[PDB]
């Protein structure tokens, strides 16, 4: 039943009597489930040490994992260029699901074409499909160029994305000096950042490789900055303030934040700013290029060096106060602008509100994942912090990557108790909670079903989410947010204590009970 | 709009297409004429899409795994390939289900074999062999697994088949193989039979010597309610309050056993004739178990689809039919009394799947809505014949719609909502144009049966009537 | 026992079983308390219809306003002009609390002065307070103006304080030429509120009424904006940025932003920023003075009518969309200067955000108290939400004020369902949100107290606090945001939306109950 | 330092003064010698605060509605006058309690008369009366009533107490008039006192007659513990498992019940002197009940306490107070052997209200800690006196010290760590001096008894050993 003034939804609906009649039916007569009381030994015995030996002995099955595929990244990396749109050769499979990931992150459109390559292709390859492909994408949507990735059919079979761009041309389904940068991008390597690197490699290449011979370093009195893959609109906008401070004359490549941020006035735009095929044709000009995300740009890193000449600076990440110091500095000394006071009291009022906030921060320990830079940067401002980072997991990261950030935490003694775990999943950082229970747990929307099951075991055994990182697709507009500079520091700082003290204000709501703790200020 | 205007319509559209794929567009595109009763005189479906063009279709292993297997929700389904397809799809469709994730059922978990490099180079049929058994030490209540093939393992020629059939007699569980690889057919309908076919092949005959099921007259199955929000509770109590047992759902909130009990009921009860014909005729070869399509969207339509399923039964059951009518009476009349003052005469466009284009009109028209054009990603020509007398006459139809064809009907059209996927959502809001999500139901429903009713007309006055549409021009320009 | 690896304070300290038998104890054999039995009849009996028709014939007594004292708003005010400091003309016991509150909401310091009235000045008066009390305030402190509001103690006696500061510069106690501004802020008229606007009219006259003769409305280009009590430092920021991006040349007067959030980076700075005395003195030849809280401004609103002949515009308080729009408007038709696209695409930013976030908002029922212009201006926001405020309160509002807010809810449906309380507190809303529940309270630190009781009745009972107001003592760092303009609406939209998602994953996070609905995208 | 170095200092900040208030503050500084045993001969306490030198003290009101009638849990205490003072007070004092508030107890609600510009005018007698009526209506389950007064109270001329004893007699409860305005005295000692005294008239004297209470040999009561984060209970507990009956607590989760049965009990042991001498006089002359004054800060403290404790009654408890000794000794030991390693050497400068300054230094030391400076915002001699002997040698003593006063000091001084009020937390945090709250214990403890020694030192090492402190500087300048 219905009433009509008030008018229930899934939950609470399925909870009326009937409804929960009928389930319990359905159940007993033909579901043949196991008996609770197996359910409930099993689950218990999936909280184990036990259980934990076993799920770290896996070689083979993965579950649960915090990272996507390569070509996810080349995709992101194309919308940050100027009128660009993103053409992914291969299965058009791939890209509904592009779309649709962003889609749910963002609360925006994504442009993202296929080439729609099926059976026929497999036989005799995807040179057809990239001819009208273009030629389709290009009269349609009108882009002023396209950014070539590739699914993992297509590099199964070996397409030549170049020779098939080439061709396209030669024929001409495509003008001459029409701008069609590519990249191979295999899902069965690396990662959705792999993707970034290599479609911005890509991008860097096909702008600048042939012509060197006119540039000259520092001529055009700039610097280029590289963000790789990034998902808060805050954190391209907080880099492009404080150059802007700084009067430091600047360039972004790969710059999605009006894309992925247009209004609703009216209009549909499928374009909305980026970088410019200038900026991108005269970034060798720089005096140099800072990489954001250093462990996600080895590829750009090799070819910046190699081609452009930018001795580009050991920088990691500009997140917590130390890294964001070493950044403004590093600018400094390359720009010969001085840091204004602005900053400098920007940076006071962050180190207040570690002064205001430390006792209730101190001591409390953190389950950690998401993509490298980011979670060696969190891990960084943790320590900061005087939390401890108990558990600290990157799905999408190397040995090098780990031992790194095993300096890191050997350098302070709020890292003494922590373990990094590279190439693990989410049901390994399930287990995680359940033998070494933290406070919480930093992550993406994923982590929800992790204290979902704590739950089960206990509210005492409950570890709640905050949600920092990617996807974030069950709470609306975090996408806004910083957690670059010291503005992504005070968000931090200000999420995590204002966590601990919603949950602690939770515990303490028990009139009569614990409610002796329910105080009026902290 | 009268046809001249919608055709003209379709013809300045086309112009932006190269020669091509202008021809081959304008297959895919006709103005509803209700004396045609062959689809085919007007559109073409089915065919692959064009490249680069945007169209707004996913791949077979959508079919199979996202939509056919996925829900089912004590087995343990393998995303076999590197890891993209698995993490896209995890959680994405809210096919509802009861059970203890990770231990029992299994459904919003994401299980892949998350290929390396080495796993292309030299197969990864023994990476799956291993995988199977780190499945049972570590879930050993799971009742059954399936391998939902990703592009590379076609390609590189894995016998997925040699290791379902070891590790099936091994571990005395079904392994199901799926060769839902990404680059056969031209959508998820593919997948949907590829899908059908892995059931009958590998599941559905595994009771066929056993007996011991007591039946009764009245047992019937729904097949093709994906239990979008609840969607198939809300059917099922209705069936159920009619004098009927529901031995199975498939695949939402269903399960193996329900599955392998299926051939044992008297009547299929078919929703999505898309997704699940091909084993619903199967059944009817097989086991000379009748099927019948119905539907569940609005009081129209339910109260002639409950009316139609109880004629097939004896005059107890009709009876029974007429209560559970009498007894729903007043609730949706209040819902239409309340809602359809705030909905009378306004204009709707939609675009979904394989079923819902033609499913969901009589439920906006118990609230004075019209649907002024329909369309569908991936159904077939015997979808576009049933579609015919649901639509008005000089109503706009598109198949495969692309990017830009869907916006120019649009903003030509001008309709007051547009029901269609997340991919256009966020488009159409910008626009100033009410939009709900017709897949994910924008995370609300059910829609399916009475109850399913009062919450499709509250989501639509609630979006269509929304103050934030009055808002989006600046008052200075 | 305490382990000195898991240290526990009161909570969880005191349920260990050990302190619980004590307490028991302690219960049976001394405080002779009420049967439990009796207590939850009684408690049961609170939350009844009968039980708020008795709490809403409630003539004399008062329990838990929601409003301050007149000097606490003089005091802000004040803290608001360069170099200023605050005295409090009356008892010493005043100010220590003045500070504190302010201490606990901004975590900051606080500087005030008191002249510290005893029992001798309840027959003589505080004359010789205010001549010692203004010379030791210059000498140890060192301000550059000295604002004098009045505690109870000294209008009860009627201490005349433009006589007293007279006879202070007569004597030398302090220079002739020194500035020592004043009002009475008596703490049994209005409220807070109403001590702000006392105390900003009398520096306003102070710097002004004397000095008309060479004044020139126009005459300096500039536009002069007066906040009212603003605890909110994103307010202040928002109100500047948005007069920046459009050009327009203004005088903020009464700016307490640099001093309420000095860096933290080895120094006290006891006095930082401020409204100059020049700003103040040259305000009359600005083109027009803009309130931005019109409902507490009345005072200032007559002043500057009179004195200065601005012809102050009857515009909202400038929150959510439509009166942010007029706002912008009326400044462009003030001074000329168009409305920039930067603005309209923050505009339709937020815009976005509404559209995207409606299915959530639309027909929750929301509780709400707070300031008048506050309350007005959150009322107006939640109904462009489709959301219903159902009770609405502010203790310090008027029967005008209750009016205005009618005919505000008439012209929306969302508004019909709705009621306006004048001059009641928070126990009559606990009643409230007992018989007619809704589903979220917006509101100050204390409503936490209502949250507790609600539980208490049951979980299904509940009503989570959503903190937004002032002041807010709990949680950290939240007096940072912004409640003002597009970005005020956009970050109120994301807390409210937010606040329902987080409720709901609460509701449906319970295993094999309620997480069929337990959805990974929301 | 050395002494000379000390008395320099205090010259030095003096120079900044007008000579009259130059002339009194520099009686209220003071450098420590442990020969002197009358305070007298260096700093005067007690004394009116100067006009306009930003002193951190409060008023008779805090005194009595904030300190010492408050906690009383099953009462409810009107804040009688305008509306800020009751506001400002409302659960700003961290005295813990068990209750169902708003039913049975009601310690963190804020009643009031809260008075407008006519019950000024005209007296708000009429009103206290009407609003003491409402309280029996809407609160009934309360056990008494309290009023306390507030500056325009005795300014206006109302008679609190002829309604007090109108009230009392109609309602068949307590109802206690507290001339607590804040005019009165010069800070919150007096509001202590006519605190005290209201206790004495109105409450105390209720079961002179009534001997029905069965006392036993061991009974005592605490005296002047508000139970600050628990601190009442953290201390409840040693005197129950050394084998006393604690019949009471004053006031700290106290009930009117428990007020009125301590002329019953054995000893009254005085944790707070300042606030609370003037009851156990008063209880000694009128019951003969002895006192004696204790230190739960800390073991060392603790320790003496207990066995001091023990002396009064016979060796079954002199006995018991070894076990507890015995009992704890091993994890108070935990306590040191972990935080003294990260505290030892470090100075600290205190600034409180009338017990802490003295109280505290013993808790301190067993961490290796000096004690630099001390300060009471409101103490007199005797607690001066009884200061002499804890503070070393040629160490700085301020009373009522001034914003300005205690800057400099600190500067100089350039303490380690810095324990004081709300007030004052925020300006040395920027200075780059880690600080802890020696009111609230900021929002942690407590700290009384071997339990609170653990939270203390953790507490003491979470400040003073942050990572916040090494960053203020920024590394470009
Ligand atoms: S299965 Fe099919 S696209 Fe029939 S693939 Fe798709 S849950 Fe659609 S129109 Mo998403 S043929 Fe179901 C469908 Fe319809 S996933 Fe759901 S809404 S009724
Ligand atoms: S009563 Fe006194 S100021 Fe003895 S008014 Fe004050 S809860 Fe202090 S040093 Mo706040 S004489 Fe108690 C005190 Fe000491 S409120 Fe607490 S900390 S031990
Ligand atoms: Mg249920
Ligand atoms: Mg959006
Ligand atoms: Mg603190
Ligand atoms: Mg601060
Ligand atoms: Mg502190």
């Amino acid at each position: 039943s219905q009433q009509v003034d008030n008018i229930k939804p899934s939950y609470p609906l399925f909870r009326d009597e009937e409804y929960k009649d009928m389930l319990a039916k359905k159940r007993d007569n033909f579901e043949e489930k196991h008996p609770q009381e197996k359910i409930d030994e099993v689950f218990q015995w999936t909280t184990t040490e036990e259980y934990q030996e076993l799920n770290f002995q896996r070689e083979a099955l993965t579950v649960n994992p915090a990272k996507a595929c390569q070509p996810l990244g080349a995709v992101l990396c194309a919308l940050g260029f100027e009128k660009t749109m993103p053409y992914v050769h291969g299965s058009q499979g791939c890209v509904a699901y592009f779309r649709s990931y962003f889609n749910r992150h963002f609360k925006e459109p994504i442009s993202c074409v296929s080439d729609s390559m099926t059976e026929d292709a497999a036989v005799f390859g995807g040179q057809q499909n990239m001819k009208d492909g273009l030629e389709n994408c290009k009269a349609i949507y009108k882009p002023d160029m396209i950014a070539v990735s590739t699914t993992c059919m297509a590099e199964v079979i070996g397409d030549d994305l170049n020779a098939f761009i080439n061709n396209s041309k030669k024929e001409g389904h495509i003008p001459e000096e029409f701008p069609v940068p590519f990249a191979h991008t295999p899902s069965f390597v690396g990662s959705h950042t792999t993707g970034w690197d290599n479609m911005f490699e890509g991008i860097a290449r096909y702008f600048t490789l042939n012509y060197m011979e006119d540039k000259e370093v520092g001529s055009n009195g700039k610097i280029n900055i590289v963000p790789g893959f990034e998902t808060y609109l805050g954190n391209f906008r907080v880099i492009k303030r404080m150059m802007n401070e700084m009067g430091v004359d600047y360039t972004l490549l790969s710059d999605p934040e009006e894309v992925l941020d247009t209004p609703a006035d009216g209009q549909f735009r499928m374009y909305a700013g980026g970088t410019t095929q200038d900026e991108i044709k005269d970034a060798p000009n720089a005096l140099n290029t800072l990489l954001l995300q250093p462990w996600q740009l080895t590829k750009t890193k090799k070819f910046v060096k190699n081609t452009w000449k930018h001795e580009a600076p050991k920088l990691n990440i500009p997140m917590g106060l130390e890294w964001t110091d070493e950044f403004l500095m590093k600018v400094s000394e390359i720009t010969g602008k001085p840091i204004p006071e602005s900053l400098a009291k920007e940076r006071g009022r962050l180190v207040d509100m570690m002064t205001d906030s430390h006792t209730w921060l101190h001591g409390k320990k953190f389950a950690l994942w998401g993509d490298p830079d980011f979670v060696m940067g969190m891990t960084k401002f943790l320590l900061e912090l005087g939390c401890e980072p108990t558990h600290i997991l990157c799905n999408n990261a190397n040995k090098r990557w780990k031992k790194a950030m095993e300096a890191i935490l050997a350098e302070s003694p709020y890292g003494a108790n922590s373990e990094v775990h590279i190439g693990k999943d989410l049901w390994h950082m399930r287990s995680l909670v359940f033998t070494n229970k933290p406070d919480f747990m930093i992550g993406n929307s994923y982590g929800k079903f992790i204290q979902r099951d704590t739950l089960y075991k206990g509210k005492e055994f409950e570890v709640p989410l905050i949600r920092i990182g990617f996807p974030i697709f069950d709470r609306h507009h975090l996408h806004r947010q910083t957690t670059l500079g010291y503005e992504g520091a005070m968000q931090i700082l200000t999420t995590l204590v204002n966590s601990v003290l919603e949950r602690l204000d939770e515990e303490t709501r028990g009139m009569q009970t614990t409610d002796y703790n329910y105080d009026l200020v902290r | 709009m009268s046809r001249d205007e919608v055709e003209a319509l379709i013809q300045e559209v086309l112009e932006v297409y190269p020669e091509k794929a202008k021809k081959d567009r304008a297959k895919h595109l006709a103005v509803n004429d209700q004396s045609v009763e062959q689809s085919k005189k007007c559109i073409t479906s089915n065919k692959k899409s064009l490249p680069g063009v945007m169209t707004i279709r996913g791949c077979a292993y959508a079919g199979s795994k996202g939509v056919v297997w996925g829900p089912i929700k004590d087995m343990i389904h393998i995303s076999h390939g590197p890891v993209g397809c698995g993490q896209y799809s995890r959680a994405g469709r809210r096919n509802y289900y009861i059970g203890t994730t990770g231990v029992n059922a299994f459904v919003t978990m994401n299980f892949t074999s998350d290929f390396q490099e080495k796993d292309i180079v030299f197969g990864g049929d023994k990476k799956l062999a291993k995988l199977i058994d780190e499945i049972e030490t570590l879930f050993p209540l799971n009742k059954g697994i399936s391998v939902q093939s990703e592009c590379p393992i076609g390609l590189i020629g894995d016998d997925i088949e040699a290791v379902a059939k070891q590790k099936s007699a091994e571990l005395g569980k079904t392994v199901v193989p799926v060769r839902c690889e990404g680059f056969r057919g031209v959508s998820q309908s593919l997948g949907h039979h590829i899908a059908n076919d892995a059931v009958r092949d590998w599941v559905l005959s595994k009771r066929d010597d056993d007996d011991s099921f007591e039946s009764t007259p009245y047992d019937v199955a729904i097949i093709g309610d994906y239990n979008i929000g609840g969607d198939a509770w809300s059917s099922r109590i209705l069936l159920e309050e009619m004098g009927l047992r529901v031995v199975a759902q498939w695949s939402g909130d269903g399960t193996i056993s329900e599955m392998e009990l299926t051939p044992k009921v008297k009547l299929n009860l078919v929703h999505c004739y898309r997704s699940m014909n091909y084993i619903s005729r199967h059944m009817e070869e097989k086991y000379g178990i009748p099927w019948m399509e119905y539907n569940f969207f609005g009081p129209t339509k339910t109260i002639e689809s409950l009316r139609k399923i109880a004629a097939q039964f004896d005059e107890s059951i009709q009876a029974k039919c007429e209560e559970v009518i009498a007894k729903y009476k007043p609730e949706w009349e209040a819902v239409i009394a309340k809602y359809r003052p705030r909905l009378e005469g306004k204009r709707v466009m939609l675009y979904v799947g394989g079923l819902r284009p033609r499913h969901v009109i009589g439920a906006y028209e118990d609230l004075g809505m019209e649907v002024v054009g329909t369309g569908y990603e991936f159904a077939h020509n015997d979808d576009y014949d049933r579609t015919i007398k649901e639509m008005g006459n000089a109503t706009l139809l598109y198949d495969d719609v692309t990017g830009y064809e869907f916006e120019e009907f649009v903003k030509k059209v001008k309709p007051d909502l547009i029901g269609s996927g997340i991919k256009e959502k966020y488009i159409f809001q910008k626009m100033g144009i009410p939009f709900r999500q017709m897949h994910s139901w924008d995370y609300s429903g059910p829609y399916h049966g009475f109850d399913g009713f009062a919450i499709f007309a509250r989501d639509m006055d609630m979006t269509l009537n929304n103050p934030c549409w009055k808002k989006l021009q600046a008052p200075w320009k």
